């Protein structure tokens, strides 16, 4: 017989992906590598969409260059949060 | 026979008086139960360590007598440090929140101990198992 | 747009003067050509995500209507706002199965600590709004173990993500003191009156000092429970007074006064919801100037917003959708005033 007894709870929780990202997938290096171009020759940075998919700024841009769409969900591509 | 510091324990689990005072009386059994004898000395640390995780225990007092325990725990030898760490280890997986504050340093110190040992493989895997990240 | 937006959460909360679809649609109709006539819907959208904010609560809403006129919004918006609602919904949706799933899991494999019943109702972090990092209020034993036995199967099924327990917003009830009587909580009052139970004669400090109570938000809660409260009067302070600072003294009373069972403290959202970034938006300001009138390179509708970022050295700096407003409001005179039906020519490197 506790003073108090919980009856019920309506708990509000907020997912997140486990890891956010570890490749960068037109040069299979870590999106914090310098996109194996400016490795061999040395500025580089991180680029995002709005399916939320890291790419190394140069890669995706050499992607853009001929291509226009996503490289992973093959839909059309646009910037956002740099 | 090493019953004495078994009875302090049990007084002092029993006691209804939760007084400000009562955590400095906890201190004083610190400094009267650090130093005594060889195997009942880890009965007497292993009764203390299950004495804090119950829930009942005041949750603060119980935490920071938990810090003044583990001060002293490299001091031990090797075998009973590893022991007495391992036991605090499984008993604080359940309720891992309410002493998410010194594990780390528990794990750290073990990991120190066994990097110097050459037992690479099981400090590994603790590092691994320790929710540094996904902790809040 | 704030008021629009205060409109059509007050027509929509109250259906029952009015519950024909039709006349609820002909007011969506005047509300959404009435927006027509009218620009800058990312006030408008953040204003529709503090409404409701504080569905949250008890839903008190038609649901199918929302539908019907964010479907009809969508139809002549377009995509990323409209699918962010889309994603609203849907959220709530596959919640609520979830729960029913659980629920179902319970019921195959009977746990003790079930019997407490548990509505757990997870969102997501992409699209629903963010308040801050929220505190750490330490949860009760029962509950605590209720919500591990619902992470330890949650981390189960689909895999990949994590629950960080919030505590800002929550609806509990409590069975209290002498008849029984079921008083309506809200997370923090639900912990303090925890801490209450397992011993008498407790002061302010001792609860802050265990709680993890929070500093700001507080003060809402704290002249919430005493200092106003309505006749049912279910729990007072001897330390009567406007304002208590560190060491005014609680305690528990029977105080059963009202008959009625099931007294709330709803009424505290009633009154708790009244009441440098310069340099860094000149800064902005600035920066997407000189990039619109420097770069002139050789676009034709996306390089240009890959060579602006790229000058800039520190990220989240360029945030393209500053860049395409400007280039949306750039086309008001000649320059950047280049067709849409063929975005080839855009005065190329000129
Ligand atoms: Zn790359
Ligand atoms: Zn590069
Ligand atoms: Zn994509």
């Amino acid at each position: 017989k506790k003073r108090f007894e919980v009856k019920k709870w309506n708990a509000v929780a907020l997912w997140a992906w486990d890891i956010v990202v570890d490749n960068c997938a037109i040069c299979r290096n870590h999106i914090m590598d310098l996109c194996i171009e400016c490795q061999a020759n040395q500025e580089c940075t991180v680029a995002w969409g709005v399916c939320n998919h890291a790419f190394h700024f140069h890669c995706i841009s050499r992607w853009l260059k001929t291509r226009q769409v996503c490289p992973l969900d093959n839909r059309e591509w646009e910037f956002q949060k740099y | 026979m090493a019953a004495a510091v078994r009875q302090d324990l049990a007084q002092l689990m029993n006691s209804s008086g939760s007084h400000k005072d009562l955590a400095g009386k906890y201190r004083q059994i610190l400094e009267k139960a650090i130093q005594l004898s060889g195997a009942e000395q880890l009965e007497a640390l292993k009764a203390f360590v299950e004495a804090m995780v119950n829930e009942n225990v005041s949750l603060v007092i119980s935490r920071q007598l938990l810090t003044d325990f583990c001060t002293h725990l490299p001091n031990l030898p090797d075998s009973t440090a590893k022991e007495i760490y391992h036991f605090t280890l499984e008993k604080i997986q359940p309720r891992v929140i309410s002493f998410e504050e010194q594990v780390a340093s528990i794990r750290q110190h073990l990991a120190s101990i066994y990097e110097k040992e050459e037992d690479w493989r099981n400090a590994a895997q603790v590092l691994v198992g320790i929710p540094l990240e996904t902790g809040q | 747009p704030e008021y629009l937006s205060l409109f059509i959460d007050d027509k929509l909360k109250k259906g029952v003067k009015g519950l024909t679809e039709q006349e609820v649609e002909t007011i969506l109709d005047k509300a959404m050509v009435l927006f027509r006539f009218m620009q800058e819907k990312d006030v408008f959208e953040r204003y529709y995500k503090q409404h409701l904010a504080r569905l949250l609560t008890n839903k008190s809403v038609s649901d199918d209507s929302e539908k019907n006129m964010i479907s009809k919004l969508k139809t002549e918006c377009g995509c990323q706002f409209t699918s962010k609602l889309e994603g609203m919904f849907r959220d709530m949706s596959i919640s609520n199965t979830t729960m029913d799933e659980f629920r179902q899991h319970l019921q195959a494999t009977g746990v003790s600590l079930g019997g407490v019943d548990l509505t757990v109702r997870v969102l997501t972090t992409g699209y629903w709004p963010t308040q801050s990092a929220t505190p750490k209020c330490n949860i009760p034993p029962a509950p605590r173990h209720a919500f591990e036995i619902f992470r330890r199967f949650y981390l189960a099924k689909h895999s990949g993500r994590q629950l960080t327990l919030q505590h800002h917003m929550g609806s509990a009830d409590l069975n209290a003191t002498t008849r029984k009587h079921i008083l309506q909580v809200s997370t923090f009052q639900m912990t303090i009156l925890m801490l209450f139970n397992n011993r008498e004669k407790y002061t302010f400090e001792e609860i802050q000092q265990e709680t993890d109570i929070p500093e700001r938000e507080l003060v809402r809660a704290l002249q919430s429970l005493a200092c106003g409260k309505p006749t049912q009067r279910v729990l007072t302070k001897e330390p009567k007074s406007k304002e208590i600072e560190n060491g005014h003294i609680f305690t528990v009373n029977d105080q059963f006064t009202s008959k009625l069972h099931r007294v709330k403290i709803q009424t505290v959202a009633a009154k708790q919801g009244e009441s440098k970034v310069d340099d860094d938006r000149k800064h902005e300001i600035e920066a997407a100037i000189v990039r619109i009138m420097k770069s002139r390179k050789k676009m034709q509708h996306n390089v240009l917003v890959a060579e602006v970022t790229q000058q800039l050295k520190a990220r989240f700096l360029p945030s393209p959708v500053v860049i395409k407003k400007r280039i949306e409001g750039l086309i008001e005179r000649e320059y950047l005033a280049r067709t849409p039906e063929d975005r080839k020519v855009y005065t190329y490197v000129a």
